[PDB]
């Protein structure tokens, strides 16, 4: 239970600070760290973690920028570009 | 200082039963293997502000009553009520010491069932006043097993003030000596407050094809039931040792036995399927009643038999 | 997670402490520091109007003791 | 072969009796119950943080249409309307004539996503790979019209999506 | 006057938020049976009713007289309840 | 009096939506009037427009829970008046999915037959599954539900590479996820209060009223189509048909129980015997021919063309061919007069002549044990009303 | 005055759009997609919209399955029975514009012939993610509403 406790401390660590770990909490509800698979042009950010069940072992943190548009608050699965859609979805492994 | 009292019992309770609509939602959602409200708010902490706005501002029915004086009446007497059965709870003082207090919330309950029915005849349906009778039915055929069993459980008390129930548990919960009693009461209250399985105006209603805000108080009215209830049943049966020094010792250990009993249940409705509406009859006027009746029997004659008779003072 | 219900429970556990600790906070502010007194019957009722004589302040709760003799 | 699913005659030795008294009257089984609900909500859910996660698919999946090209550029379509032919929904019109370089191309090419199927029968049937299916389906719009589409908006849709249909084609092409 | 105000209270609140929500003869052919669930109910509330000064009696010198009297109207409320179940008074169908 | 049964429950159901018209006195049931055709949606006209392959998803909108199970019976029906013979794996294919299917139809079957009756927690442990299962539908065909999979000839496509260990892991776990949903029922008091003598049915009126499936097995009648006039590969493979005793609804309940834990117990079978091989009838007249033959051979570029088109033309006969469908006996009445279009093509859907017994097995009921009622039938209006 | 109407639809908005209470019509195969969207793996639920509500309690009506000449007056009253503001979710090919029995003598050629409708989800069916798309993009549009602003310039 003393580990559980630490492993959640690591995670507003692992988000950079306190400021970091509120902004994904209020951004996706969600406070896990993964590993930065990678980063397309429009500032999306893709994470993977395996030791995750299957269907939460990769995820994307959306850009607060696209098009134009301010998406800090306002996103949608329609942002991901086809290149990344095929490994976001499983349809493959390699990004 | 009275009137700040007053409010820091309604308020708190009002905010209380509006997140349990959330604590609802989530304890469900594990219990199925999902979440529940989980993006209004961290943890869905801002869900039942949504909620409670959306509703207010939401539009009414336009029902057309047939009595709009007992079209209001209803609602206005069903929060009411609720607000009125908390003011004799010792947590541990209650906000007013009634010397009769078990006897005010049995009286006062006993009314409880006349919202129901003021809101069947302002329907103005009569699918709507059948299901009203149906309701009324169900309530006051529970509320005959709730007062036997209360009555026999006040004969190792002593007394109709809640505050003896502290001083009868001192070095016991009374759920030992009255364990059978004590699985009636619980259930009683389920049906009482028309809870599943015996949600019955909740599934019947979802039958018939024929039968916001006015629905928000109702609702909140319901739920301060449901956790009066096990705020109840926990001094009854669970009392907690009061320590006059450290009274906030008592309240932190009486709340949580009451979410406990409160958070069962949610735990119940997630468990079992409905019961049929003769069938939950035949629950209360073939097996529970001809027990509590039994029970009754022997608990006037318990205390007399080993010398344990509790002080009237 | 389960433990991810417990803010819910947290909050309306907190709603509920309120009035429990609120009575008790203001009796003690409304009686000296002292529980109120219970009267239910005749008997401490009228010990409760003697003690707001005897007092002279006509306050039940201000007691006073052998300091009178 | 059968089996009887209740076919079991209770034992009525008082000790099987007192068994199923002791059940009647404390619960049991109701109790039993509690439990496999109790240990779910210790269990981990099974929900996905959608946008931000996503169902998993294979290359196989029949979302929104698309028309495709050559790695010259030219369109893969030549009109010869097997597609317009084989849809069960009649969902695809169709209109062609010789381009101004002779080419057999076509004029009209219009898909109404309100009828169709999304069965996938065109992609089967075309014979260039011209129209197909490709991964997106989250493309819900606020009017009917908007789902009503005209060559222009397919073959956006091919240029816009081609780099990953090509690899689901690429991925799938040899089971077909 | 504590009792008092804290009832107007309730019952005060209580009309302030609906007014807020608000604004800001023949023969039904319910059975016979429902009405004699609540007829029922009645006469079990009314014995019920003498049941209750039950945890005073227990004090009385005259136990022997109150412990007879105590079972034998709880026995009556258990033959009302017999008579009504043998006379298919609790059946629904 | 006179009552009329919502159009659906409040909660989200997929089964489409009743008129009921109900005569009460008390609390009893006098009479049902089911008032149907409130998803009549002519498919039955319409695929006499179509041909042969075109009205093949029509029937997969049918019983629209036993999807790949209503493409067998139309692939079945059409390659008996083709008499061509499908290639053996893709037999073993077809009952593969087709008791994944039954999982799939029984899941929803008794988990919404709880979730109306109020136990609605099953309903959510055992969608996780359902989920699960969409997942090789849409692997194989690329569509979760209406997959077009199974066609006469054989099947569209073969398995992709890595498919059967997984349909391998999830039938590992499945029977300790059917315990769970007993643990909730099976000796709950009320679940059986709701079940137990509820809609009762003697066998010789489920036989004359035309019931099939589990409605004639709970009442002992010991019948199944995959035993006594089995299909594909169903001869092939060991398994116990369950028999109910007392014809009820809870009977019924524990038929379809053992029959989800008999379906993995023939998946486990498929998945150990599938045979190598093509897919489809090498005959491409009726199946059409790889692509790759499609880009590079004159005939099968040809016959690739006329099957897109005009289609297959199948022999002028009538045939009526039935498997045994989760919901009970799907069968197909399918005309030809020798061209490429079905002449006349009548659905047999098990649900209709179910639905028209609710009348009898309600007499003398509840109101809330017609809602049991309906649930043990397990009634999809898709294919009561085509 | 205009920054209190503009905050003051700001909130109503959010409380509007983070409590969306559905009424579905389960009418065909597409309330089969609808049922996985309530179920754990997408848990709808977890966004405020309930499971179970009732039509006079609900917020926004889901016609997810095929319409029928017979079926369509039953639904236009319960969309009538509905307390406003009321959205309309049409949902998968049958319900957009009749889809695979756009043809048929019995069969509307879309639901939008008899209500209006405020989001069209495409599909036959459309997964149960695809129709969740569709939930969020109805909260985008509710959060795009300006009814105080728009009443304030009256
Ligand atoms: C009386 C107390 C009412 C408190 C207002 C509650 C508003 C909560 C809120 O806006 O959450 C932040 C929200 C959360 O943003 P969101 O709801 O748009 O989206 C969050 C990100 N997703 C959806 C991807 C999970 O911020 C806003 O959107 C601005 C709304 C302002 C409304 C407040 C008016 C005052
Ligand atoms: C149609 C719409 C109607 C809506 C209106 C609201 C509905 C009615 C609300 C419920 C009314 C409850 C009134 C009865 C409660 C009285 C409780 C009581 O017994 O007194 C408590 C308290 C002192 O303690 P006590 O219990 O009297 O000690 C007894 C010693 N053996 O205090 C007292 O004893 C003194 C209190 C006496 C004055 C009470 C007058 C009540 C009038 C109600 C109208
Ligand atoms: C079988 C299924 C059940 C379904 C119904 C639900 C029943 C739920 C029961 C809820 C109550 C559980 C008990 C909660 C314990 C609370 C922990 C606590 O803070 O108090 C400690 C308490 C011991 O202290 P105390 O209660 O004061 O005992 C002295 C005698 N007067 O207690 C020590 O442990
Ligand atoms: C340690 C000392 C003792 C040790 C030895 C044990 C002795 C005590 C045990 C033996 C006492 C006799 C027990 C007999 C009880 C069973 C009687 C019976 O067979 O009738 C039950 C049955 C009820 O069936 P039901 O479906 O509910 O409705 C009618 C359709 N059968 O058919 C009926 O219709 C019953 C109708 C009569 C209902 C009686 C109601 C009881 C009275 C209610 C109060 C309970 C008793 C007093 C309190
Ligand atoms: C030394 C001499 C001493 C003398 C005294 C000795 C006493 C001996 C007697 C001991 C046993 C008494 C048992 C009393 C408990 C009540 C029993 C009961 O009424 O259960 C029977 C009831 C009927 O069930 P059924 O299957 O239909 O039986 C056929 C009836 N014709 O079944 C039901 O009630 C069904 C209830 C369904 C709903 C239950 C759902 C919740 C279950 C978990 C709740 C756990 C309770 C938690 C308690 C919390 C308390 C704070
Ligand atoms: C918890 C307390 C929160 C208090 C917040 C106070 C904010 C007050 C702003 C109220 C804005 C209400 O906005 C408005 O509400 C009513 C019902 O509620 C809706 O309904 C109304 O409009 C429609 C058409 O527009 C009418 O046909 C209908 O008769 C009418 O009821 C409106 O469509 C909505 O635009
Ligand atoms: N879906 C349901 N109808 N049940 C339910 N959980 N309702 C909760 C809705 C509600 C009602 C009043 C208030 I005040 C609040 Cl805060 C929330
Ligand atoms: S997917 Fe099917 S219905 Fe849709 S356009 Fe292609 S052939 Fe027609
Ligand atoms: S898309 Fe393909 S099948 Fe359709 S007309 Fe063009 S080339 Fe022919
Ligand atoms: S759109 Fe497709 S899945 Fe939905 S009801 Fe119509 S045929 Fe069935």
């Amino acid at each position: 239970l003393l580990q559980v406790l630490k492993r959640g401390l690591q995670q507003v660590s692992g988000h950079g600070g306190l400021r970091g770990y509120l902004r994904v909490l209020f951004r996706a509800n969600d406070v896990r760290v993964g590993t930065l698979v990678g980063e397309d042009k429009y500032g999306n950010k893709y994470y993977e973690d395996n030791k995750q069940f299957f269907g939460r072992h990769r995820w994307v943190i959306y850009t607060t920028e696209m098009n134009g548009k301010n998406t800090f608050w306002d996103v949608d699965g329609s942002m991901v570009p086809p290149e990344w859609h095929r490994w976001l979805h499983c349809m493959t492994d390699d990004p | 200082m009275f009137m700040i009292n007053i409010l820091m019992l309604i308020i708190p309770i009002l905010l209380a039963v509006a997140f349990l609509t959330l604590v609802e939602r989530k304890v469900l959602g594990y219990m199925q293997l999902r979440k529940g409200p989980n993006v209004v708010g961290p943890y869905g902490l801002l869900q039942p502000i949504a909620d409670a706005i959306k509703l207010f501002i939401k539009e009414p029915l336009r029902p057309a009553t047939s009595s709009a004086s007992m079209f209001i009446l209803a609602p206005i007497m069903a929060l009411g009520l609720a607000l009125t059965m908390w003011i004799p709870l010792p947590m541990p003082y209650p906000l007013i010491n009634m010397n009769l207090g078990v006897l005010f919330m049995l009286a006062m309950s006993s009314l409880a069932v006349y919202s129901i029915l003021w809101s069947g005849w302002a329907s103005n349906s009569k699918y709507a006043l059948i299901g009203a009778l149906r309701a009324v039915a169900q309530t006051i055929s529970y509320e005959v097993t709730l007062a036997i069993i209360l009555l026999s459980v006040l004969l190792m008390s002593g007394s109709f003030t809640l505050s003896t129930l502290i001083t009868t548990q001192e070095q016991m919960w009374l759920i030992l000596p009255a364990w059978p009693l004590a699985m009636m009461w619980f259930i009683s209250t389920l049906a009482e407050t028309n809870r599943a399985p015996f949600d019955l105006t909740e599934g019947e209603s979802e039958l018939v094809s024929g039968f916001a805000g006015p629905f928000a108080l109702f609702f909140m009215a319901e739920y301060a039931n449901i956790i009066m209830m096990n705020i109840f049943t926990a001094i009854l049966f669970l009392g907690t040792s009061h320590n006059p020094h450290m009274p906030e010792l008592y309240t932190i250990n009486f709340t949580i036995k009451s979410l406990l009993l409160t958070m069962s249940f949610l735990w119940i409705r997630a468990s079992y399927p409905r019961f049929r509406y003769d069938q939950l009859m035949h629950l209360l006027w073939k097996n529970f009643l001809p027990l509590t009746l039994a029970l009754c029997m022997w608990h006037v004659s318990l205390p007399i038999l080993t010398s344990g008779i509790p002080p009237q003072t | 997670m389960w433990f991810e219900v417990l803010p819910g429970i947290a909050v309306m556990g907190v709603c509920l402490f309120i009035p429990g600790m609120a009575t008790a906070r203001i009796h003690r502010f409304s009686n000296g520091g002292k529980e109120k007194r219970v009267a239910h019957y005749p008997y401490q009722w009228y010990l409760m109007e003697r003690d707001r004589r005897v007092s002279g302040v006509n306050r039940s709760y201000v007691s006073k003791g052998l300091e009178n003799i | 072969t059968y089996k009887y699913v209740n076919l079991r005659e209770p034992s009525m030795d008082m000790k099987s009796v007192t068994d199923r008294a002791a059940q009647t009257l404390l619960w049991t089984e109701l109790i039993r119950g509690l439990g496999m609900t109790l240990s779910y909500l210790f269990r981990e859910p099974a929900t996905i943080n959608y946008p931000f996660e996503k169902g998993p698919l294979s290359p196989r999946f029949r979302g929104e249409h698309a028309l495709r090209r050559y790695p010259s550029g030219e369109e893969r379509c030549i009109a010869c309307k097997l597609c317009e032919a084989v849809c069960p929904a009649q969902a695809i019109t169709i209109e062609a004539e010789p381009r101004a370089d002779g080419s057999r191309r076509t004029t009209r090419y219009d898909i109404d996503m309100t009828k169709c199927i999304y069965c996938g029968f065109c992609q089967e049937a075309c014979p260039v790979d011209a129209i197909v299916e490709g991964p997106n389906f989250e493309f819900s719009t606020e009017t009917h019209e908007e789902l009503l589409y005209n060559k222009e908006k397919l073959l956006n849709n091919g240029d816009k999506w081609e780099a990953e249909i090509a690899a689901n084609i690429q991925a799938d092409y040899l089971y077909r | 006057m504590n009792l008092m105000l804290a009832l107007l209270t309730n019952f005060t609140l209580a009309t302030l938020l609906v007014i807020i929500a608000f604004w800001l003869s023949a023969r039904l052919p319910f059975s016979m049976k429902f009405f004699l669930v609540a007829i029922t109910f009645l006469l079990f509330d009314l014995e019920i009713a003498l049941l209750l000064p039950l945890p005073w009696a227990s004090q009385t010198a005259n136990l022997n007289t109150m412990l007879t009297m105590a079972l034998f109207l709880i026995i009556l409320l258990a033959v009302s309840l017999a008579y009504e179940w043998t006379q298919k008074g609790l059946e629904w169908t | 009096s006179n009552l009329t049964l919502n159009f659906g429950p409040q909660h989200p159901a997929a089964h489409g939506v009743l008129r009921l018209v109900m005569e009460l006195s008390g609390e009893m049931v006098r009479k049902c009037d089911p008032h149907i055709g409130l998803l009549h949606r002519g498919t039955e006209k319409l695929i006499e427009y179509k041909t042969y392959l075109q009205a093949l998803p029509y029937f997969d909108r049918l019983d629209y829970v036993s999807m790949m199970c209503n493409e067998q019976a139309y692939s079945l029906a059409v390659e008996k008046l083709l008499n061509i013979r499908p290639p053996p794996r893709a037999q073993w294919i077809r009952v593969l999915f087709g008791e994944i299917t039954r999982l799939l139809n029984h899941i929803m079957a008794v988990t919404t037959h709880a979730l109306d009756i109020g136990a609605m927690t099953p309903f959510f442990w055992m969608f996780e599954e359902r989920e699960k299962m969409f997942e090789f539908y849409e692997r194989v065909s690329g569509a979760r539900m209406h997959a077009a999979y199974v066609r006469p000839g054989g099947v569209h496509q073969d398995l992709p590479l890595g498919l059967m260990d997984d349909i391998y892991e999830f039938s590992k776990n499945f029977s300790l996820r059917i315990d769970e949903l007993e643990e909730m029922l099976t000796n709950n008091r009320i679940w059986r209060n709701r079940t137990v003598d509820i809609g009762i049915v003697t066998a010789e009126d489920a036989l004359n009223y035309g019931f099939s499936g589990v409605m004639l097995r709970g009442s002992g009648i010991q019948w199944d189509l995959r035993k006594t006039q089995p299909y594909d590969v169903y001869d092939q493979v060991e398994f116990d048909v369950p028999i109910g005793s007392r014809g009820d609804c809870y009977d019924r309940y524990l038929c379809r129980v053992e029959e989800m834990r008999q379906s993995i117990r023939i998946i486990s079978q498929c998945l150990n015997k599938m045979p190598p091989g093509e897919i489809k009838v090498d005959d491409a007249k009726v199946s059409p021919p790889k692509r790759a033959e499609m880009k590079t051979s004159m005939e099968s570029l040809i016959h690739h063309f006329k099957l897109y088109t005009e289609g297959y033309q199948v022999p002028p006969g009538a045939t009526y061919t039935a498997i045994e469908a989760p919901k009970g006996e799907f069968g197909v009445y399918l005309v030809s007069d020798g061209s490429s279009r079905p002449y006349r093509c009548k659905i047999k859907a098990p649900g209709f002549a179910h639905l028209a017994g609710l009348d009898k097995m309600s007499k003398g009921h509840m109101l809330a044990d017609v809602v049991a009622i309906i649930g043990t039938q397990d009634i999809v209006f898709g294919e009561v009303d085509r | 005055g205009e920054y209190v109407v503009a905050k003051l639809d700001d909130l109503i908005n959010w409380a509007r759009r983070s409590s969306l209470w559905p009424m579905t019509f389960g009418l065909a195969c597409c309330a089969v997609e609808m049922m996985h969207m309530a179920a754990p793996r997408y848990d709808m639920d977890r966004f405020g919209v309930v499971f179970r509500a009732s039509p006079r309690q609900s917020d926004v009506m889901i016609v997810a399955g095929t319409l029928t000449n017979k079926m369509a007056p039953a639904l236009r009253k319960v969309y009538d029975q509905m307390p406003e503001p009321r959205y309309v979710v049409s949902m998968g090919s049958c319900a957009n514009g009749g889809g695979y029995y756009h043809y048929s003598y019995s069969v509307v050629r879309g639901c939008d012939r008899i209500v209006p409708v405020d989001i069209y989800v495409p599909g036959c069916p459309p997964t149960a993610e695809a129709l969740l798309y569709g939930i969020l993009q109805l909260q985008k549009k509710i959060k795009r509403e300006k009814r105080l602003r728009i009443w304030y310039r009256r």
